[PDB]
C-alpha cells in the first residue's frame, strides 16, 4: 500500500471527478436555439458556432453566473 | 512543613540560588536528618488515570 | 578562487542557473528570535524590556509606594552545557534584576519621597539557549518548535453554502482582537445582517450604527445610492445602473430609447450614455416598488407623511406630490449588485435610537439586569471604545488597516464607527460580488511565534503573579526596613518559564539523528500546541497547501499520518517579518531589467504584484530573452509582458525546504514521493565511516556547516597540532587582535551519547602544517565527510527482480556490504542503578551479591561497579546492588533443604543492575553520583582523581599551548627598535616578560604581552580552583536517592534481515537476504552488485528520480574509476590535469568554472585522489542535470549511453536476457532497526490493578489482543483459541499459573476458571447500588 498509493488513487478519483463534471457542462452536440431563452434577443453567430447549443445571450449568461456563484 | 517552605523562601532569595538541607537544619534549629524526611515526605501523590 | 578546505574535493555542478542570492544561516528564526528576547533593549519594545516596562512600575495602596523597575542582567551559570548534560540540570542565567523602592508621605503624592531602597532582587533563572538553538533543560536538549497562529484583525470568511439548505452561502466577517471581545457580522439566510458581540445573541447588524449614534437616513446615506425621481414622474438617469431583463423600455425626449420588456445591454447602455440622458419618464406605477429614502413630511401639520426606509406606495406618491414635492428619494437596491441589505436589516431592527440600541446591547451582554441610559453608554463604550479593553495590536492594526484596503499601517488600538462601517461595507460588498473571502490557510493571516516571543508571554505571566503579590504588601504596613528583596520570590516568576521549557507541546527534545534531522527539527512551524488549533478541530481546513505558501513553506516536506499539513518546514529563504508574518526575497525587476537588490514581500504584499519565474532567461544586461514570461499573479500563473513584471524569484530553489533540497532530481519525482523521501532523509541514522553522495545538490556542505555538527574555524591560520581530539590552530597575523595569545583550540566531541543512542562523534579533518581560513570546517560531524552532508554510503546498485527476494519492497543486500560494515552504527545507551534507601535501611552498591557465583562478578571492580573497558553481554551485572527485605518465612521443603545443605538465608535482595537482553557492547564510561551524606567508594574516589587530574591537564595544557603562542607573538615584537633576536633565546623563557627593550610603544607591548600572560596564569589558576570545587563537592540528587551510578554500553550494530534501507526518493525498503557475493550478479568484468532492487517499484511510484540518480552515480562512478586507473598507474599530472580538466567542464553552459590549470600541482595530486572513488556531483533541486549531460558524462567513462549493462548470474553463470539497470545509488539505513523492534514473551510481568502481562517491549511485555482480532477468532470457530488468549494467555491469574505448571508437565490442557477483568467489573458494579450476580449453575 506505502501510504502513498492510496493517496494516489484518491488523487486520482478527485482529479477526474473534477474533469468530468467540467465536461459535462459544456453539453457541445446540442439543438439550434437561435433566440435567447432568457430575454429572446438573437443570440449572435459566433456564440452558436463556439458553443453549439447554447441557451442564453451572453448578458444572460453572466447574470446567472454570478447568482450561481454566490448560491442557490 | 509550612515552617520550612517559609525559610527556603526566604533563604534561596537572600543566599542566592537555593539552600541545600545543610544550610537549611543550619539556619533552621533542626537536626538536618529531620529535615531530611521532613523533605522526603511526598505530597499529594497522583491520579493513576493520568496520560502516559 | 577556491577555499582550501574546497579544493580538497570540488563536487562537479550542473545548474546553469547563476545563483544571486546566497542561502542565510538556516537557523536564523531560533537565534534571532532568542536574541531580541534576552537582550538590552533600550528603547523598551522587545523581550524582558517589554514585560518589565508592562508590569512595572507597581504603585501601591492609595500610591504611599511605589516599586521600579531599574534594570536587569543575566548571571552567568553554574555549569556550562557539558556540565549541565553530566551533572543534568536546566541550563539557565539567573535573572538578578535591580529594583526600586519609593515611598510618599502626605501632601506629596508626586511630591518628595520619604525615602526611597536601591535593591538587586533575583527572579528566577531564564534558560538559555545554546550556540545552535536548542535549550538544555533538564540535561537533555530540546527545541522550541516555532507556532503558526492566526493573528488579530478582520477576517471574512463565509460557510460556503453548508449550513442552509438552498446552499445559499452565508458571509461572516470577525473582528478578532488582540484583547477584547469579539465583534462579528454575519448574514441571516433571509440576508439580513446581524451582528453578535461574543459569540452571544444575535442582533441586528444596524443596532449597532444606531449604537454608534446614526440614524436611518444617515445609514441609508452610507450603504446606499440615492436613485433620484423628481417633478410629471420624472426620473434622474445614472446610465451605468441599468446595466439590465428591463422593467421600463427606456425613453428620453419621446422619440425612443429602448422598447420594453428586452432585457437592457451593453449596446443600448452605451447608446444612453452617448446621447445624454439624465432625465427620463417612468409612470407612476414604476415607482410603487422603490423604497423611500428619507423623511418626508408634510408642512401643514409639520405630520410625517413617510420616514426613511419606508416603502413608497401610489398614495404616497399621490400625497408627497400634492405637497408640492417635486424631489423623491430612492434606495438603488438592485437585487444582483447593489442588494438591499441594510433596508431590511432596519425592518427587522425594532430599536431606533442611540438609547434603545444601547439597552438592547445592554439585555444582550448583561441580561436580566434592569438597564440605566448611563450602565447602558457605560458598557458600550468598554466594550470597543475605552483603551484598557480592546487592544488591536500592532499586528492587528496592520491587518486591519491593510485588509480594508488603507493605506495607514499604523493606527490607534481601539475600534472606531469608521472601522465598522468600512468593515461592513466590505461585508456587503463581498456579497455583492465584488470582493472575495480570505482562505483561513492564507499566511497572511497566520504569524509565526518562536522561542522569544512565548517566552516572553510566559515571562509576562509571572509578572502578573508578581504584581499581585507587590500591590498587596504595599497595601499592608508599607514600613520602613521593608526592601526590594523580601517582596519578591523568584518561584512564581520562574515557575511559568520553567513549566513552559519543561513541559509544553512546543519543547520537544531535539531529534539528533543527524545533522539535517537537527537543521529540519530546527526550522520548523507547527500548527499545534498552545494558541493554535487542536488536532481534533482542525480540519479539512489548513492541512492543505496554498498558493501564500510558495517561498514560505515547503510544500513537500511534512509528515505523513496523524498530521499532515499540520507540521510544515520553513523554506530555504524564508524570513520573519517585522511583525511576525512570513517572507521571502524576490529581486527587483525594473522596467526590464532584471535588477539586483531583493526585497522581501509576505503572502499579503506578494498578491498584487506580476513575480516572474526563477527559471527565466535572461540576457546579459538583465533583460528578459522570452517575450511573454511565466508569472505568478495574485493567485495563478500566466505569461504577462516583459514590461509588467516587477519581482523575480531569488533562486529556483527557494520553494523548498532544506531538507527536500536535498533530493537530486526532485523535479522527477511525484511530490509524496518526495515527501516520504524528505522525511526518511531525517531518519538516517549515520554509519560507522561517512560517504558523501556522488550525486548531491551542493546543499550538504551548508547544512553541515550551519549545523553544530561539524568545527569550523574561527580565523584562517596554520594547523599548529592535530590530534583525535582537539585541533590547535595558530592564527594568521592579520587576524590577532593584538592584545590575543595568537592560537586557539578546537576540543573535539568524541564518543558521547545523542538523543537517539547514537555515537556523536567529530572526526579531525586538516593536517599538521596545513593552511586554513575562518569558515573552513576542522571537525567533521558526525554523518559529514570533509565538510558535506552525508547520511548514508552510496551503493552499486541494480534493478533487476531475482528470485522473488526483493518481492513487495525487500532489498537484496550483498554480503560485501556488511564486510565493509558500511552501514554499521555505533550506538551508546546510558543504564543507570540508583540506590535509594527503603524503609528498611539503604541499599548498597557492593560486589558481595547474593547467590550469583563469582563468574558474574568477575567483572566487577571491588566497589562493585564494572571496568571501564569491559564488553558485557546481555545479562552481565555491571552494578551489583543488594537491597535489605526481611525474612518472609520460607516454606518447608525449603526450610528442610536449606536444613540440608545450610545455606542459610541471605535477607537481602540481588536487585543489581545487569545489561538488557540481546545488547553486547564495551562499557565506554561509568559516572557516578553520592549524595552530600553517603561518603563515597573506591570508584567514586578513583573517577574523582581521574577527572581532576585531566582538569588540571586540560587548563595547564591549553595555558601552556597559549603561553608559548604568546611568546612566539612576543619574540616577534622583539624583533626591532629595540631587539634582541639572536640574545632573545639567550636568557630563560621566563627573563622575558622582563625583557628590556627601547623606550617606545613597542616595551610597552612587550610588558602588555607579558602581564596579559600573567592575566592567564591568574585566571587559569582561578579556573583549577573553581573546577576542584566542581569536581569535589557533592550532588543534589533526588530525595532519597543515595546514589546513582550511570554506565553506558556502546554496541555496534550491523546490518541484518529486517533492517530498513531506504532511498532519498521516497523508495524504502527491508533487507530480505544478505547474499553471499558470489551469489549475486555480475557484469563482465568481475563485479558484483552490492544491492539488488525491483524495478516494478518505479513504475507505478512516480520517482524516475532513482532511476535519473542510478545513472548519475554510475557516470560519477565512471569517471572516478578512470581516474583512480589513471592514478594508480602513476599517470603524471598532464594526464591528470587534462582529463580532470575535461571532466570539470561538461554540460550546457553550466554556472561553474574551474581551472586546474591556475593549481597547485600537489593539489591535483591532492584533488585526484579525493576524486579517485568517484567524482561528486551536484544538481540543483529544479536546476540540475539534464539526461544529455547524464549521457555525455557516461561517455566521458567508456559507459554505456544507455545506462542498461549485461549482467551474469552469480550461482549458474549465465546472462540475464534483456540488460539491466546498474548505478550508483546512495542509501541511508533509517533507524527503524530489527533489535529495536523484535520482541517476544512466555510469561514475564504482570500489571498490579488489572492483571494482565505488562505492556512494552521495556517492560517484557505481550502483545495487544484486540476486539478485531477477537472478531478473526470468531469468524473461525476457534472457540479454544479465543477463551486461552482471553482466559489463560491474559487475565485469569490462577489458570495461568496451572497451564505453566501443565505445559511444563507436558499435558497441554486448561481450567480457564474465569477472567480477573469479569471479576473487577463485578466488584465495580457491585460497589454501585446495583446487585449483579451468578446464579446457580
Ligand atoms: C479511481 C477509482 C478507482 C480506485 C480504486 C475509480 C473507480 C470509479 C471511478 C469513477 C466512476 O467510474 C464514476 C465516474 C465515471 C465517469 O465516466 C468518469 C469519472 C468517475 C467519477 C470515475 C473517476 C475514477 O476513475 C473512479 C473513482
Ligand atoms: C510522564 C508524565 C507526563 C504525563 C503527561 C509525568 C507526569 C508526573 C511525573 C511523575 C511525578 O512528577 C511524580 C514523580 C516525581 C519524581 O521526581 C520523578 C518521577 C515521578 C514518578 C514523575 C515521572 C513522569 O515524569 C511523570 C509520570
Ligand atoms: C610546536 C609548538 C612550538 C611552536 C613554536 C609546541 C608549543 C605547545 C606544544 C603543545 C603543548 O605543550 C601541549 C601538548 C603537550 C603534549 O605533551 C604534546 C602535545 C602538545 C599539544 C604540545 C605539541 C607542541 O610541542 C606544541 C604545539
Ligand atoms: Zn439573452
Amino acid at each position: 500500500s506505502d501510504e502513498a498509493d492510496e493517496a494516489y488513487s484518491v488523487t486520482e478519483q478527485l482529479t477526474m471527478t473534477g474533469i468530468n463534471r467540467i465536461r459535462q457542462k459544456i453539453n457541445a452536440h446540442g439543438i439550434p436555439v437561435y433566440l435567447c431563452e432568457a430575454c429572446g434577443n438573437p443570440i449572435p453567430e459566433a456564440r452558436r458556432k463556439i458553443f453549439p447549443g447554447v441557451t442564453l445571450c451572453v448578458e444572460c449568461q453572466a447574470y446567472q453566473e454570478r447568482q450561481r456563484k454566490h448560491y442557490a | 512543613i509550612n515552617k520550612l517552605n517559609r525559610i527556603s523562601r526566604q533563604m534561596l532569595q537572600e543566599m542566592g540560588r537555593e539552600p541545600t538541607p545543610e544550610e537549611l537544619a543550619e539556619r533552621m534549629l533542626m537536626p538536618e536528618d529531620k529535615i531530611r524526611k521532613v523533605l522526603k515526605i511526598a505530597k499529594e501523590p497522583i491520579s493513576m488515570e493520568t496520560p502516559i | 578562487v577556491y577555499s582550501y578546505t574546497e579544493k580538497k574535493r570540488i563536487r562537479k555542478d550542473f545548474g546553469k542557473r547563476p545563483q544571486v542570492l546566497d542561502v542565510p544561516y538556516l537557523l536564523s528564526i531560533q537565534l534571532d528570535s532568542f536574541q531580541k528576547f534576552i537582550e538590552q533593549d533600550p528603547e523598551g519594545q522587545y523581550g524582558l524590556e517589554a514585560a518589565f516596562r508592562s508590569v512595572f512600575p507597581i504603585q501601591s495602596y492609595s500610591g504611599n509606594s511605589e516599586l521600579q523597575y531599574v534594570s536587569y542582567r543575566l548571571g552567568e551559570p553554574v555549569f556550562d552545557v557539558q556540565e549541565c548534560q553530566i551533572r543534568g540540570v536546566t541550563y539557565s542565567a539567573p535573572l538578578r534584576v535591580k529594583l526600586r523602592l519609593v515611598i510618599y508621605e502626605r501632601e506629596a503624592p508626586e511630591g518628595t519621597v520619604k525615602d526611597i531602597k536601591e535593591q538587586e532582587v533575583y527572579m528566577g533563572e531564564i534558560p538559555l539557549m545554546t550556540d545552535n538553538g536548542t535549550f538544555v533543560i533538564n540535561g537533555t536538549e530540546r527545541v522550541i518548535v516555532s507556532q503558526l497562529h492566526r493573528s488579530p484583525g478582520v477576517f471574512f470568511d463565509s460557510d460556503k453554502g453548508k449550513t442552509h439548505s438552498s446552499g445559499k452561502v452565508l458571509y461572516n466577517a470577525r473582528i478578532i482582537p488582540y484583547r477584547g471581545s469579539w465583534l462579528d457580522f454575519e448574514f441571516d439566510p433571509k440576508d439580513n445582517l446581524f451582528v453578535r458581540i461574543d459569540r452571544r445573541r444575535k442582533l441586528p447588524a444596524t443596532i449597532i450604527l444606531r449604537a454608534l449614534n446614526y440614524t436611518t437616513e444617515q445609514i441609508l446615506d452610507l450603504f446606499f445610492e440615492k436613485v433620484i425621481f423628481e417633478i410629471k414622474l420624472q426620473m434622474e438617469l445614472v446610465p451605468e445602473r441599468l446595466r439590465g431583463t428591463a422593467s421600463f423600455d427606456i425613453e428620453a425626449n419621446g422619440k425612443v430609447y429602448v422598447e420594453k420588456g428586452r432585457r437592457i445591454t451593453a449596446r443600448h447602455i452605451r447608446q444612453l450614455e452617448k446621447d445624454d440622458v439624465k432625465l427620463i419618464e417612468v409612470p407612476v406605477e414604476y415607482i410603487a416598488g422603490k423604497v423611500v429614502a428619507k423623511d418626508y413630511i408634510d408642512e401643514s401639520t409639520g405630520e410625517l407623511i413617510c420616514a426613511a426606509n419606508m416603502e413608497l406606495s401610489l398614495d404616497l406618491l399621490a400625497k408627497l406630490s400634492q405637497s408640492g414635492h417635486k424631489r423623491i428619494e430612492t434606495l438603488f437596491t438592485n437585487d444582483l449588485d447593489h442588494g438591499p441589505y441594510i433596508s431590511e436589516t432596519l425592518r427587522v431592527d425594532p430599536t431606533n435610537d442611540r438609547l434603545s440600541a444601547l439597552v438592547e446591547i445592554y439585555r444582550m451582554m448583561r441580561p436580566g439586569e434592569p438597564p440605566t441610559r448611563e450602565a447602558a453608554e457605560s458598557l458600550f463604550e468598554n466594550l470597543f471604545f475605552s483603551e484598557d479593553r480592546y487592544d488591536l495590536s500592532a499586528v492587528g492594526r496592520m491587518k486591519f488597516n491593510r485588509s480594508l484596503l488603507r493605506e495607514e499601517i499604523e493606527g490607534s488600538g481601539i475600534l472606531s464607527k469608521d472601522d465598522i462601517i468600512d468593515v461592513m461595507k466590505k461585508l456587503i460588498d463581498i456579497r455583492n460580488g465584488k470582493g472575495e473571502v480570505d482562505d483561513i490557510d492564507h499566511l497572511g493571516n497566520r504569524r509565526i511565534r518562536s522561542v522569544g516571543e512565548m517566552a516572553e508571554n510566559q515571562f509576562r505571566v509571572g509578572l502578573v503573579r508578581v504584581e499581585r503579590a507587590v500591590k498587596e504588601r504595599l497595601s499592608l504596613g508599607d514600613l520602613d526596613t521593608l526592601m526590594p528583596q523580601d517582596m519578591i520570590n523568584a518561584k512564581p516568576i520562574s515557575a511559568a518559564v520553567k513549566e513552559f521549557f519543561g513541559s509544553s507541546q512546543l519543547s520537544q527534545f531535539m531529534d539528533q539523528n543527524n545533522p539535517l534531522s537537527e537543521i529540519t527539527h530546527k526550522r520548523r512551524i507547527s500548527a499545534l500546541g498552545p494558541g493554535g488549533l487542536t488536532r481534533e478541530r482542525a480540519g479539512f481546513e489548513v492541512r492543505d497547501v496554498h498558493p501564500t505558501h510558495y517561498g514560505r513553506v515547503c510544500p513537500i516536506e511534512t509528515p505523513e499520518g496523524p498530521n499532515i499539513g499540520l507540521i510544515n518546514s520553513l523554506s530555504v529563504y524564508a524570513q520573519t517579518n517585522e511583525y511576525g508574518f512570513l517572507e521571502t526575497p524576490y529581486r527587483k525587476v525594473t522596467d526590464g531589467v532584471v535588477t539586483d537588490e531583493i526585497h522581501y514581500l509576505s503572502a499579503i504584499e506578494e498578491g498584487n504584484y506580476v513575480i516572474a519565474q526563477a527559471n527565466s532567461n535572461l540576457d546579459e544586461e538583465g533583460h528578459f530573452v522570452e517575450d511573454l514570461v511565466t508569472c505568478r499573479s495574485k493567485g495563478e500563473s500566466s505569461l504577462f509582458s516583459r514590461d509588467q513584471v516587477d519581482y523575480m524569484d531569488v533562486s529556483t530553489q527557494q520553494v523548498v525546504s532544506v531538507g527536500a533540497s536535498l533530493i537530486p532530481f526532485l523535479e522527477h519525482d511525484d511530490a509524496n514521493r518526495a515527501l516520504m523521501g524528505a522525511n526518511m532523509q531525517r531518519q538516517a541514522v549515520p554509519t560507522l565511516r561517512a560517504d558523501k553522495p556522488l550525486v548531491g545538490t551542493g546543499m550538504e556542505r551548508a547544512v553541515a556547516v550551519d549545523s553544530g555538527v561539524t568545527a569550523v574555524a574561527k580565523r584562517g591560520g596554520v594547523v599548529q597540532y592535530v590530534d583525535a581530539s582537539r585541533i590547535v590552530i595558530k592564527v594568521n597575523e592579520d587576524e590577532m587582535y593584538p592584545g590575543e595569545a595568537g592560537i586557539d583550540i578546537y576540543n573535539l566531541t568524541k564518543y558521547t551519547r545523542s538523543n537517539q543512542n547514537t555515537c556523536i562523534n567529530q572526526m579531525p579533518c586538516v593536517s599538521l602544517g596545513e593552511p586554513v581560513e575562518r569558515g573552513d570546517v576542522l571537525a567533521d560531524g558526525p554523518s559529514t565527510d570533509l565538510g558535506e552532508l552525508a547520511l548514508g554510503q552510496n551503493m552499486r546498485v541494480a534493478f533487476m527482480p531475482w528470485n522473488g527476494y526483493n518481492f513487495e519492497d525487500s532489498i537484496l543486500v550483498s554480503e560485501r556490504v556488511v564486510q565493509e560494515d558500511r552501514f554499521t552504527t555505533i550506538h551508546i545507551q546510558e543504564l543507570a542503578c540508583v540506590s535509594r534507601d527503603t524503609k528498611l535501611g539503604p541499599e548498597e552498591i557492593t560486589a558481595d551479591i547474593p547467590n550469583v557465583g563469582e563468574a558474574a562478578l568477575s567483572k566487577l571492580d571491588e566497589s562493585g561497579i564494572v571496568y571501564i573497558g569491559a564488553e558485557v553481554t546481555g545479562g552481565d551485572i555491571l552494578v551489583g546492588k543488594v537491597t535489605p527485605k526481611g525474612e518472609t518465612q520460607l516454606t518447608p521443603e525449603e526450610k528442610l533443604l536449606r536444613a540440608i545443605f545450610g545455606e542459610k538465608a541471605s535477607d537481602v535482595k540481588d536487585s543489581s543492575l545487569r545489561v538488557p537482553n540481546g545488547v553486547s557492547g564495551t562499557v565506554i564510561d561509568v559516572q557516578v553520583f553520592t549524595r552530600d551524606g553517603v561518603e563515597k567508594d573506591k570508584r567514586a574516589l578513583e573517577i574523582e582523581e581521574m577527572q581532576l587530574k585531566q582538569a588540571k591537564k586540560d587548563l595547564s595544557e591549553e595555558l601552556q599551548i597559549l603561553e608559548a603562542g604568546l611568546f612566539s607573538r612576543i619574540r616577534a615584537v622583539l624583533v626591532a627598535g629595540g631587539v634582541e633576536a639572536e640574545k632573545l633565546d639567550k636568557l630563560p623563557r621566563d627573563r622575558w616578560l622582563e625583557l628590556g627593550l627601547t623606550d617606545e610603544e613597542k616595551q610597552n607591548q612587550l610588558e602588555q604581552l607579558a602581564e596579559q600572560y600573567d592575566e592567564l596564569k591568574h585566571e587559569f589558576e582561578k579556573k583549577l580552583e573553581a573546577k576542584r570545587r566542581k569536581i569535589t563537592q557533592g550532588d543534589d540528587l533526588a530525595p532519597g536517592v543515595l546514589k546513582i551510578v550511570k554506565v553506558y554500553l556502546a554496541v555496534k550494530r550491523r546490518i541484518q534481515p529486517g533492517d530498513k534501507m531506504a532511498g532519498r526518493h521516497g523508495n524504502k525498503g527491508v533487507i530480505s537476504k544478505i547474499n553471499p557475493i558470489e551469489d549475486m550478479p555480475y557484469d563482465e568484468n568481475g563485479t558484483p552488485v552490492d544491492i539488488v532492487l525491483n524495478p516494478l517499484g518505479v513504475p507505478s511510484r512516480m520517482n524516475i528520480g532513482q532511476i535519473l540518480e542510478t545513472h548519475l552515480g554510475m557516470a560519477a562512478k565512471g569517471i572516478g574509476d578512470k581516474i583512480n586507473a589513471m592514478l594508480k598507474q602513476q599517470q603524471e599530472v598532464a594526464k591528470l590535469r587534462e582529463f580532470i580538466q575535461r571532466a570539470y567542464d561538461l554540460g550546457a553552459d553550466v554556472r561553474q568554472k574551474v581551472d586546474l590549470s591556475t593549481f597547485s600541482d600537489e593539489e591535483v595530486m591532492r584533488l585526484a585522489e579525493n576524486l579517485r572513488k568517484g567524482m561528486p556531483i551536484a544538481t540543483p533541486v529544479f536546476d540540475g542535470a539534464k539526461e544529455a549531460e547524464i549521457k555525455e558524462l557516461l561517455k566521458l567513462g567508456d559507459l554505456p549511453t544507455s545506462g542498461q549493462i549485461r549482467l551474469y548470474d552469480g550461482r549458474t553463470g549465465e546472462q540475464f536476457e534483456r540488460p539491466v539497470t546498474v548505478g550508483y545509488m546512495y542509501m541511508l539505513k533509517l533507524n527503524h532497526l530489527v533489535d529495536d523492534k523484535m520482541h517476544a514473551r512466555s510469561t514475564g510481568s504482570y500489571s498490579l490493578v488489572t492483571q494482565q502481562p505488562l505492556g512494552g517491549k521495556a517492560q517484557f511485555g505481550g502483545q495487544r489482543f484486540g476486539e478485531m482480532e477477537v472478531w478473526a477468532l470468531e469468524a473461525y470457530g476457534a472457540a479454544y483459541t479465543l477463551q486461552e488468549m482471553l482466559t489463560v494467555k491474559s487475565d485469569d491469574v490462577n489458570g495461568r499459573t496451572k497451564m505453566y505448571k501443565n505445559i511444563v508437565d507436558g499435558n497441554h490442557q486448561m481450567e480457564p476458571g474465569m477472567p480477573e477483568s469479569f471479576n473487577v467489573l463485578l466488584k465495580e458494579i457491585r460497589s454501585l447500588g446495583i446487585n449483579i450476580e451468578l446464579e446457580d449453575e
